[PDB]
């Protein structure tokens, strides 16, 4: 357990009004940053052998990496070369006959194959990029409304790590695995990007299409790797966004290609709740269509809390507006209620386009102050792709 | 009915 | 291109600029009047690009020169306004500013908000570029800041308004222009900007922002700042100016919570109540009061804390047993092991074991000079009278954090501070320091004076002795005490210094100089006499104590250099250096969180001595603050191979979790105990860490910061520094003969509670939406300062970084910042 | 696949077509029915004229008999056909038995009209949830609500159409014996109740009131405006 | 008429009205970002130690010797023994991937030590059989067997007493008392294929059988049996079953058989048939070794693999009846901090047609309602609030307006 | 990027998995800086509502 390799977030500078309080706080972050660079650089310069040097001479360069398969004697193991062959190499003294485990990736001498070192942390480049290093920059205060949905997603991924006493003092096991579903543009991924900017646990991410490799076993083996790293790195959250790509309803497909995707779902379906129960690895799926996921992948036990994200309500839509018109410069005549009240199913991604557009309709008239007409026009210009589709005047 | 099919690649 | 309106406007402006070619009488007055109208009309409009400025791309050389010749009177000035306004769009600042300086005056409002601010910047730019070499240019610039600043005050631009004055270096006028609807925005801003601002402007801002609180009779707010500057005189005036007793009462409760004592004249009504409130005699009643509502009066036992059932009698572990029955049940007024069979318990501790156990007797009962002092009647006179130091620390510890009119600490301790036995004296001086920490009382300071010069006193007596004096005169730079410390420090010999306990002598020097970096230039000058290493070591450590909480990146950069160096007499200077960054940077959250990254780098790229200090350094940064990132960081080094790092990391965990009852920290602590079961040194302190993480069943915090984390507690910062530096050499100090030093924290031990009382002091259970505090600086209107709301029925507990707001408008608290004990005044505005 | 027929039970004993049928009622305009001591008020919202069509051919509140008025939701085509049958039933029973119809009976017949259509295939249910209100009880006011399922229910106050959940919740917490105690007070409640109209226009609220042994009275858009104003004046106590 | 922003226009938009700190502040933010970028690179490379042993346990002088005298030996298999004259055997050895060679022993080995078929080590140069090698213990298959017994006991599996009894007569009873199945001469079903709606207790009745095994329980992953290289799927199937016959009282549990048990179909133009030939190597294998299988979707299994010649017994895990749901509840609530009184019988009738897991989330959500509001006792009112969110909240629409028909 | 059909025997399931990638790439967990897309189509009703 290497511990949570949490993201690296620089502190936050607020005020945002671009006031001197802002400059000073950025300077303070810069000052320590300049200071911190000083120590790193001044540590190599200020900083100005006969035991390891002998070891590196026995190893030589380069050093192959094959898979250990059997420890025949204490000083002999069979190592399979990187091509799938086998070899009855010799186990030298410097290697630790403890870390040497069947399945471990062993460093092999190049000329005379002989175990020389055990290469832990051999996680694929395809799953070591899945780890979020630079934390996203959208804090829970950037998400407006969704207080009922946020709390549901904060009692499975944040609270169970800060106040564990509550849950274990009551007999629950903290809910682990939440399916964020709802219409497109409601905030599913933003709430996810917000748990990464608050959590202190390794936040692996996927896109539900990354874990479908072409090779027959490349697929199910990347998932078995991702949940090996998430478990390895202690507190972790695996965010499989757009889960609909891999986990759709199983069916008797007459196409081998489609029988390998399902052979990857039936791995994510067993790497979550199957024999040999999990450790501490929460999973946050997202999907705009919960009506096509397999009844098993969202069966209570793997996805315990199905957070439903409806289109914004009138009160939320008014809070959504301010979070995106916080940095804008509205004139005194910009009374947002004229646009919010409409019965148009204005999603939360629509609201940020009625903000980008109403700010660009301002440059049209050469104004950095958006008046009230700049929103009326923008609402129409931003509200297509949905036109108007409904019944005729049948119902009274 | 008519079914288009994908495919993998046994290395 | 343009249109009929745009192209014509280009020509109309083009004709006006061209017509100024000659000296025709009807070309200067007529044309300049037109430019005045068109430029004014567009600029005094919406943010629309000022078409006059876009069309007008002419050169002022012809009009600037003729300006002089062409009617140096009004006709000259008019041209200046047209060119000046055209300058703001372009980059001619020096000329752009000086045109409004010399050209037509008129008024700033007539041009436009965008113009006004641009003149604001240039005025600040010119003033900064104008030094004390000449005020002739200053009077005009100063006149400009006279008018413009009122312009911002009205236009929601207080930020620029405060920003404008700060740039000028002079911020007096805000006093005269702040409206009843503005002081909150301005006063909040300065308090937020003051921390970052460097010396001496930061100090000037505090008083000025303090002043603004004065003009509008917001007395409690003036209190918080008055202490921030740590100047008593302004406190005394507000004490004197408070014709309202209730505000007088409250501002004493904030004066007390800071541990600040001002001799109250009998002319002030309710002197005893103010004295008793300031003396902190009423604290004990509330604390016990708080317990009865919370139902935590029952004392705990070490076995339950450790949870021996889940895990798969040496004198040492008995101490860890003795300590945990300290901190854990400390201040609760009753312990199930140290009050009934104590003679039996201690007897299984060999000397220093007895010292620790006896001292916990006093810390088990804090803030009761009677109950504790009566719980101080069965040991001290022990057959092994060596434990007398033990109860003497208990004697002194009980008086720590409080002041009794009868001066018990000096009475009992004085008769034994001269006791010949070395151990008898250790408790005397140390316990006395705890009792009167920050008192600065001349008597006790004087009585402690001979202790320094008493040659017969052993070094361990001396090291505590200098520490004891320092803890009494913390943050006052007491000339007598400093002289005694400064005179005493010089006389030290080189051979006697090389011992570890001489590591404490410089500590006493700084503790006198905590929070005043201006006066520490001299103190570092005097220390230069002594020879190294301790000359350099004292210099650094004295340097750190000077800048406690200053937020001085300069000293931090200076301090970081010392740690950065790669050299044994240099490592003591380094170790105090890393702890230096922790203390200096721990005022602001922005810097403090950044010091973590620097601490982390010092560990991966650090060396033996540094790697030991880093675990301690993190301790001061987040005392009683279970930030997961820091708590995790201590763990990953909680198993380290070096014994010192393993101990320090374990102690840091205890501090970070002090009083937080963090389950994760406990579970983390329990697992470590199993891992280190073999090594008594680790097991002792990992068991100790579980002890600190349950300080007062969590009902206490060692955080040196009060008042929304803004008001520093000087006496507190003294304590943590003693144990932390003393931990710089744990084996000789902690693992050695000095288990008692851990009682140094008792100075900063404070309660964290949310008990709401009615106006009559009866507990008034008021719905109080309490959650994570969110800054209201820069947020227009009535921003919510509490997030993650969780309505609690007071009394309530506020983990560090939490703020409580009275969710019922029925009452209007006298002091704006709801921390500690607040007098809730029933709202006259509320109607049922 | 158990939703493409009217007499095919789902695995869990559900008549899904009837359940789908009540989906039309949720898509009509809000129609609230509150019964008072001497004036049983029933209102219609979302009047939503087209600006170029006369509103006489829109009437949604119809008097089934001289003593019983019927305000419906659901789909208009079926609403006219149900009202016509009910109007014929109120007279026909009068001829068969001299005494005129009561409110409960007509509701029982209307529920008897709908039910016989949902019972057998090859016939689509009426998709209207009608509020049956009428003083004809000869002393006691009584307002019922039908259901395209076929069950008639008696409520002291109701809400049908697009917004029943909002209106109904706001109606329980504001209906009391004190409120109904006055006639003008009784109407003030419905105008307040339907004041939660989709846009709260205040101008698209139509309330009709019938009184003991009285005649129906479609409030004119001058008395309603006054009542809308008066209710607004009463609501002006917030400040 | 959307006039394009003229260059003259752009200059003003960006300077007119600018807050005098704008250029500076935006400079500060830009400085930080580049500064952070540089900060990582100077330290981003974190040493990844390579598993060297402590300095004490080194023999560096002898280590140079092993690398110098000892030589790498390719691991091969003797596929035949020609026995040219019975005095010059001329063994044929397979080098796995290299090729098939007719080799002869190095003098060190004994002619009688290399028996046909046993793994034989050869020399890189001439391929002379230098040393015999132990039979192949698969690195993956060996890890498959559940070395740590699952903690779930049989008392945790509720409402499936007749389904557990039916399993205990095929997986436990014929393995502990092989005398009731002999007296009547009934051939014990040597495999059951647990099927049921997802989340009814298939894998819990699997871990439960593991906690009381007395056998060697092998947990077949499903993923590992589908390997990239052709054939390596079947090679694993054999090396698992082979690892069972060697053991006495071995149980194999192929969880999620759908992975490698899809209905056959000609798709040879692709790697799918690779997986299919891995099943046909499992169908041959199946038809003291008991076999279990779990499949939430049995209909996708090959008819051949569900015949009563391979999977003699098919236990159906149905949705619990009421007398079992009140029992599934008490099993998961025995550790909850519930108020003594809870009418669990009542909570069983509010979860109609609910699986054995959604009963669990009702117990897990019940507390979460008791944690949201600071009550340390999860009262009954919470559960009804729980059954509204776990079961009802996702059961169906069936709502008041459309439910005033049922009374 | 035509509307996502229900996964089954006959239904676009691979042009879908690449649609769910572009869908995430443009506005996904990782924000994109300075990349712009100019899709051009004829029928605008047959695209999935996420695109
Ligand atoms: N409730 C909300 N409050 C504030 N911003 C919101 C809200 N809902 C959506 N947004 C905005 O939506 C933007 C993008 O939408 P988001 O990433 O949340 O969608 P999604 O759930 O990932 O959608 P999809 O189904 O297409 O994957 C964010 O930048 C965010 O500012
Ligand atoms: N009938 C049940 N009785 C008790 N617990 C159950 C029951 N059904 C599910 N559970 C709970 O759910 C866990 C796993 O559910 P289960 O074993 O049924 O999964 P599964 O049938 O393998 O699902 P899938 O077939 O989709 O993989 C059990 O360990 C237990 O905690
Ligand atoms: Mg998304
Ligand atoms: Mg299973």
């Amino acid at each position: 357990t290497k511990g949570p390799d949490a993201a690296s977030k620089l502190p936050l500078v607020t005020p945002h009004t671009q006031c001197r309080l802002k400059l000073l706080k950025l300077e303070r972050i810069k000052d320590y940053l300049l200071m911190e660079e000083e120590f790193i650089r001044n540590q190599e310069q200020m900083k100005p052998e006969e035991e390891r040097s002998k070891v590196d001479d026995l190893r030589g360069t380069p050093m192959s990496v094959g898979t250990l398969e059997e420890i025949i004697d204490d000083n002999h193991a069979i190592v399979s070369t990187s091509v799938g062959s086998e070899h009855y190499v010799s186990i030298l003294s410097f290697v630790d006959k403890d870390l040497l485990e069947p399945g471990c990736s062993v460093l092999l001498n190049h000329k005379v194959h002989a175990v020389i070192g055990v290469l832990m942390d051999d996680t694929d480049p395809l799953v070591t990029v899945m780890k979020v290093e630079k934390a996203p920059q959208e804090t829970y205060a950037d998400i407006g409304g969704l207080d009922n949905q946020i709390q549901e997603i904060k009692e499975s991924v944040e609270l169970p790590l800060t106040h564990p006493e509550y849950y274990e003092e009551m007999g629950i096991k903290p809910p682990k695995g939440v399916i964020l579903y709802g219409p497109p543009g409601t905030g599913k991924t933003l709430l996810a990007k917000a748990v990464a900017n608050q959590t202190s646990a390794t936040f692996l991410r996927v896109v539900g299409s990354e874990l479908i490799q072409k090779y027959l076993g490349d697929g199910p083996k990347l998932v078995r790797e991702l949940f090996r790293v998430a478990e390895e790195h202690a507190p972790s959250i695996v965010f499989i966004d757009e889960i609909d790509a891999i986990g759709t309803k199983r069916y008797d497909s007459n196409s081998g290609g489609e029988r390998e995707i399902q052979r990857t779902m039936l791995e994510l379906l067993n790497q979550l709740d199957g024999f040999d129960s999990r450790g501490d690895v929460k999973v946050i799926m997202a999907t705009n269509r919960i009506e096509t996921l397999d009844p098993a992948l969202i069966r209570p036990g793997r996805i315990d809390r199905k957070i439903e994200f409806p289109l914004p309500d009138e009160k939320t839509k008014k809070r959504i507006f301010q979070i995106h018109t916080s940095r804008m410069t509205l004139a005194d005549d910009v009374t947002l209620d004229d646009l919010i009240m409409a019965k148009d199913d204005l999603s939360g991604a629509d609201i940020k386009a009625i903000c980008t557009e109403a700010g660009l309709m301002a440059l049209r008239e050469r104004r950095m102050k958006v008046t009230n007409e700049d929103f009326k026009k923008s609402k129409e210009n931003v509200l297509y792709k949905k036109q108007e589709g409904t019944p005729e005047g049948l119902y009274l | 009915a008519x079914x288009x099919x994908x495919x993998x690649x046994x290395x | 291109e343009l249109s009929e309106e745009d192209k014509q406007l280009q020509d109309e402006l083009e004709m006006l600029v061209e017509r100024l070619g000659e000296k025709d009488t009807s070309l200067y007055r007529p044309a300049l009047e037109e430019l005045r109208r068109q430029i004014r009309s567009s600029t005094t409009s919406m943010t629309s690009v000022p078409k006059p400025l876009k069309f007008l791309r002419p050169h002022y050389g012809k009009l600037k020169e003729i300006y002089e010749n062409m009617a140096p009177g009004e006709n000259k000035r008019f041209a200046a306004d047209i060119i000046s306004v055209l300058a703001m769009t372009m980059s001619g600042e020096r000329e752009c500013l000086k045109y409004r300086l010399v050209g037509s005056q008129e008024e700033l409002a007539s041009w436009g908000h965008e113009y006004v601010r641009h003149l604001a910047g240039e005025v600040a730019k010119e003033w900064q570029e104008l030094d004390d070499a000449e005020k002739v240019q200053r009077e005009p610039l100063l006149t400009l800041v006279k008018e413009i600043v009122p312009y911002n005050m009205a236009h929601n631009a207080e930020h620029e308004a405060c920003d404008l004055l700060m740039e000028i270096e002079q911020v007096d006028m805000l006093e005269k222009d702040i409206d009843e609807n503005a002081y909150a925005k301005v006063c909040l801003y300065l308090t937020s900007c003051v921390n970052y601002v460097p010396e001496p402007e930061n100090s000037a801002l505090l008083r000025c922002a303090l002043g603004v609180f004065r003009k509008f009779s917001r007395f409690p707010e003036a209190l918080r700042l008055a202490l921030m500057l740590n100047d008593m005189e302004l406190v005394e005036d507000i004490f004197t100016s408070c014709k309202d007793v209730v505000v007088q009462k409250q501002m004493a409760f904030m004066l007390g919570r800071h541990g600040v004592f001002l001799e109250l004249s009998e002319d002030v009504e309710e002197y005893e109540d103010l004295t008793e409130i300031m003396s902190n005699v009423q604290l004990n009643s509330n604390f016990l009061a708080l317990a009865r509502e919370l139902d935590i009066m029952e004392p705990k036992v070490p076995d339950d804390i450790y949870k021996t059932h889940l895990e798969n009698d040496s004198a040492r572990m008995n101490l860890a047993s003795s300590f945990v029955n300290g901190f854990v049940n400390a201040a609760f007024g009753q312990d199930k092991l140290l009050t009934d069979d104590g003679n039996k318990w201690l007897y299984k501790n060999k000397d220093h074991g007895m010292l620790s156990a006896a001292a916990s007797l006093g810390m088990i009962l804090l803030w009761d000079v009677d109950g504790g002092l009566t719980q101080i009647d069965k040991y001290l006179y022990s057959s092994e009278d060596y434990i007398k130091s033990g109860a003497l620390l208990a004697c002194g510890i009980v008086n720590s954090g409080v002041r009794n009119e009868c001066d018990p600490a000096l009475a009992l301790l004085s008769d034994y501070v001269l006791h010949n036995s070395n151990t008898m004296r250790l408790g005397s001086i140390f316990g006395l320091g705890l009792a009167y920490a920050g008192s600065n009382r001349e008597d006790v300071l004087t009585l402690l004076l001979p202790v320094m010069g008493d040659s017969k006193s052993s070094m361990e007596v001396a090291g505590v002795t200098a520490l004891a004096c320092g803890m009494i005169a913390v943050g006052s730079c007491n000339g007598d005490v400093t002289s005694t410390i400064l005179q005493t420090i010089m006389e030290k010999s080189e051979t006697e210094l090389k011992d570890t306990y001489a590591r404490w002598l410089p500590l006493g020097l700084g503790l006198n100089h905590l929070g005043k970096g201006e006066a520490i230039e001299a103190i570092l000058a005097a220390l230069e006499v002594v020879s190294e290493p301790f000359r350099s070591f004292a210099n650094t450590l004295v340097d750190v104590c000077a800048y406690a909480g200053s937020g001085n990146v300069l000293k931090v950069q200076q301090l970081l250099h010392i740690c950065s160096e790669h050299f044994a007499d240099m490592g003591a200077h380094q170790g105090v250096a890393v702890l230096g960054i922790a203390l200096i940077a721990m005022g602001e959250e922005i810097g403090a969180e950044m010091a973590l990254r620097t601490f982390g780098h010092l560990l991966r790229y650090g060396e033996p001595t540094l790697r030991r200090a880093v675990p301690l350094a993190l301790a001061l940064i987040s005392v009683s603050n279970p930030r997961l990132n820091i708590l995790d960081t201590l763990s990953k080094f909680s198993h380290d191979a070096d014994p010192e790092v393993s101990y320090n990391s374990i102690f840091a965990m205890g501090m970070v979790g002090s009083g937080t009852n963090n389950a994760r920290l406990a579970a983390m602590l329990r697992q470590l105990a199993q891992y280190h079961a073999k090594d008594p040194n680790n097991l002792f302190m990992v068991r100790l860490a579980q002890g600190l993480t349950h300080l007062g069943k969590g009902t206490l915090t060692l955080c040196p910061y009060h008042s929304d984390r803004q008001l520093m507690s000087q006496v507190a910062v003294a304590g943590l520094l003693t144990v932390l530096v003393s931990f710089l050499d744990v084996r000789n100090i902690i693992l050695g003969k000095s288990h008692y030093v851990l009682y140094g924290l008792v100075a900063a031990m404070q309660p964290r509670m949310l008990v709401t009382f009615d106006e009559e002091l009866r507990p008034l259970p008021v719905s109080v939406r309490v959650g994570q505090a969110v800054d209201v600086v820069g947020q227009a209107g009535k921003p919510k300062t509490i997030t993650g709301f969780q309505t609690h029925t007071t009394p309530v507990l506020l983990a560090h970084g939490e703020r409580a707001e009275l969710a019922t408008e029925e009452f209007l608290p006298v002091t704006p910042i709801l921390e500690g004990f607040v007098i809730l005044r029933k709202n006259p505005n509320y109607d049922l | 696949s158990y939703d493409r027929a009217i007499t095919v039970f789902s695995p869990d004993g559900h008549l899904f077509q009837v359940e789908y049928a009540q989906e039309a009622v949720k898509k009509g305009s809000t129609a609230v029915g509150v019964r008072g001591r001497d004036i049983v008020v029933l209102g219609v919202e979302k009047k939503s004229v087209a600006k170029l069509q006369d509103e006489r051919t829109v009437r949604k509140i119809c008097a089934l008999d001289d003593n019983v008025c019927m305000a419906f939701a659901g789909l208009t085509a079926d609403a006219r056909i149900v009202i016509n049958r009910a109007r014929v039933e109120c007279q026909s029973h009068r001829l068969t038995v001299e005494d005129p119809v009561t409110v409960e009976y007509i509701t029982r017949y209307i529920a008897s009209l709908k039910q016989r259509y949902t019972q057998s295939n090859g016939r689509r249910p009426f998709g209207i949830s009608a509020l049956i209100v009428g003083f004809d009880f000869d002393g006691t006011p009584r307002l019922y609500q039908t259901d395209p399922s076929g069950t008639y229910h008696a409520w002291k106050a109701n809400a049908i159409g697009r917004g029943a959940k909002s209106v109904r919740e706001f109606l329980e917490k504001n209906y009391t014996d004190e409120a109904i105690e006055t006639d003008d007070l009784t109407i003030k409640l419905v105008i307040k109740a339907l004041l939660e109209v989709v846009q709260s226009g205040g101008k698209n609220i139509e309330l009709a009131v019938m009184r003991r042994d009285q005649s129906l009275k479609i409030l004119n858009p001058e008395e309603i405006e006054k009542y809308v104003a008066e209710i607004e004046k009463e609501k002006e106590e917030n400040e | 008429p959307i006039r394009a922003l003229d260059e003259g226009d752009i200059a003003l938009l960006k300077t007119y009205g600018q807050s005098t700190y704008s250029r500076q502040i935006k400079q500060v933010e830009d400085d930080i970002q580049q500064l952070l970028k540089k900060i990582n690179e100077l330290t981003g490379i974190k040493e990844s130690d390579t598993g060297l042993a402590p300095p004490a346990l080194w023999d560096l002088a002898a280590d140079k010797q092993t690398l110098q005298s000892e030589q790498p030996l390719q691991v091969a298999r003797c596929t035949k023994i020609i026995n040219a004259d019975s005095e010059d055997p001329k063994y044929i050895i397979n080098v796995k991937q290299f090729a098939k060679f007719v080799v002869d022993l190095s003098d060190q080995v004994a002619p009688t030590d290399i028996e046909e078929g046993m793994r034989v080590g050869v020399d890189r140069n001439k391929y002379q059989i230098h040393i015999p090698l132990p039979p192949k213990i698969d690195p993956t298959v060996t890890m498959m067997q559940v070395e740590e017994k699952p903690d779930v006991t049989y008392s945790d599996v509720g409402g499936c007493k007749e389904q557990i009894e039916k399993l205990r007569e095929v997986v436990e009873t014929p393995l502990l008392h092989p005398e009731r199945f002999v007296n009547l001469g009934i051939e014990p079903p040597k495999g059951v294929l647990l099927f049921g709606p997802p989340g009814t207790g298939k894998t819990l009745c699997a871990r439960a059988v593991a906690n009381r095994t007395d056998a060697c329980f092998i947990r077949v992953i499903g993923s590992e049996l589908v390997q990239k290289y052709v054939g390596e799927g079947a090679r694993m199937v054999r090396e698992l079953f082979e690892m069972a016959r060697t053991k006495k009282a071995c149980l194999i549990f192929f969880d999620e058989i759908d992975a490698i048990g899809g209905a056959r179909f000609d798709d040879g133009a692709g790697g799918d048939n690779e997986v299919q030939r891995t099943m046909l190597e499992l169908i041959n294998q199946l038809d003291n070794i008991k076999v279990l299988m779990a499949t939430n979707r049995p209909d996708t299994l090959d008819p051949a693999l569900m015949r009563p010649g391979r999977l003699d017994r098919k236990i159906e895990f149905s949705l619990p009846d009421l007398e079992g749901r009140t029992h599934i509840f008490k099993i998961h609530a025995r550790s909850m901090s519930v108020e003594r009184d809870i009418r669990f019988e009542l909570l069983a009738r509010l979860c109609p047609n609910s699986t054995g897991a959604e009963i669990r989330s009702v117990c897990t959500e019940a507390g979460m309602f008791a944690i949201r509001a600071r009550r340390k006792i999860a009262t009954e009112k919470d559960f009804l609030e729980a059954v509204n969110k776990v079961i009802k909240s996702y059961a169906k629409f069936s709502a008041t307006p459309r439910y005033m028909t049922y009374n | 990027g035509s509307s996502r059909l229900e996964g089954g025997s006959g239904g676009d399931s691979e042009v879908q998995r690449t649609m769910l990638e572009l869908l995430n790439q443009l506005d996904g967990f990782e924000a994109t800086k300075n990349i712009k897309v100019i899709m051009a189509t004829n029928r605008i009703d047959i695209l999935d509502s996420a695109l």
